[PDB]
This record gives structure tokens, sequence and C-alpha cells, in this order.
């Protein structure tokens, strides 16, 4: 199937029509995705199938075809893009400063954007075009905003 | 039976719209994935 580097939506024929349920990055091969999109299920490109090859539900991430490649980091100062690709409407850049998750193990960029669910799994760049993370795995904060984590695998 | 459809390059765009805030937040994960807020 289409192994070209880019963004692209996941879509199923399960549900009413032909829905989006989440987005995903081709590169180096590897399709990355965040693990609640496709619940570990393998995917098709064209004729071609797509087989998971690495995942963890806790980190809500999925690689296809070969491990995780996506290993930039937000330098917690720029402003990054998130490249949202919302259901039925064209990839779309938006530029936004990320605010912080503070947890027990660490601190995390996060980004305030509203977007559908089936949004999720669109990447979010620095100023050289890396990936430096996902989108869709977050919060709703104290007024029905939706906050993001900026959610990173390891490249072993 | 999930499948996948191209969407774009993935670039940085001069010139793209310039929104959103940048809350600080406790947060939580739990073993299954999920956020919550910690207050
Ligand atoms: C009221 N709003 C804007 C939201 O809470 C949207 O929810 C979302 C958004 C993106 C991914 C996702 F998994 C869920």
């Amino acid at each position: 199937g289409e192994t070209t580097d880019g963004v692209y939506r996941v879509m199923t024929r399960r549900l009413l029509g032909s829905t989006q349920v989440g987005v995903g990055v081709m590169q180096e091969g590897v399709f990355h995705t965040m693990w609640h999109v496709t619940k570990g299920a393998a995917l098709r490109s064209g004729e071609g199938r797509l087989d998971p090859y690495w995942g963890d539900v806790k980190q809500d991430l999925v690689s296809y075809c070969g491990p995780w490649k996506l290993d930039a980091a937000w330098d917690g100062l720029s402003e990054v893009q998130l490249l949202a690709v919302p259901p039925g409407e064209r990839a779309k850049n938006i530029q936004t400063l990320p605010g912080i998750f503070k947890t027990k193990d660490g601190d995390i960029g996060a980004v305030a954007l509203d977007y559908p669910a089936g949004t999720s799994g669109s990447p979010i760049l620095d100023k050289c075009g890396r990936v430096i993370g996902l989108y869709g795995n977050g919060v709703v904060i104290k007024n029905g905003s939706y906050v993001s984590a900026i959610t990173q695998g390891k490249r072993e | 039976d999930m499948y996948i459809e191209r969407a774009g390059d993935i670039t940085w765009e001069k010139d793209a719209e310039v929104t959103g805030n940048s809350p600080r937040l406790d947060v939580a994960l739990d073993e299954s994935g999920d956020f919550s807020l910690v207050e």
C-alpha cells in the first residue's frame, strides 16, 4: 500500500458509512498512532496490511511495521504547530504555545486546542517539522475546554 | 476493518493561524492511560 511519509487518516467501515476514528504518522516505513484509535488492530493500506509491532496502553501509543521512530521533544520554550486532521476536513496547521501537565513522574507539554475525538493521533511539530508527539490523550478542565498532552514515545 | 488514507505532508507552515492558551495543570495518569486533574 501507500508507504510515503506523511500524516494519514485512520478510517473504519464498522460504524455508519466510513468514519474517521483517528490520525497517524508514517515515518521511516513505520505507522505511528494512539492506542485508543486502533485498540491494537491490524490496518489496511490499499491492498496491503500493516501489523502492530509495539504498543502500550498506559502511554496510549502504538507503532505498525517496526519500532517507534519519533524521538524529537518539545524544548519547553517555543511555540509548536498542531497539524490537525479533523474528520471530513482538510489538514490544517495551528500554531500555539504549549502549557504543562505536572505529574508525580515529571512534567509534559500540553496543547489547549479543541478538536473532535476523530482528530486523535494528529501530530504536533517543532520549527524543523519534526514530530514532538501526538495529540488526543488529555483532560477537560474547569470550563469545558480540552487540553491534550504532547504524547511522545521512546525510540529504542 | 480499519484502513488509512493520506492527508498531507508533515511540514511547519509559516503564517499558520496562532491560537490556544498555555495552562499549567497538576494531573495524574492511571494504569488505563487516562489522565485526570489533581486539585
Ligand atoms: C469539548 N472538547 C472540545 C473536547 O473535549 C474534545 O474532546 C477530544 C478532543 C480531541 C481528542 C479527543 F480524544 C477528545
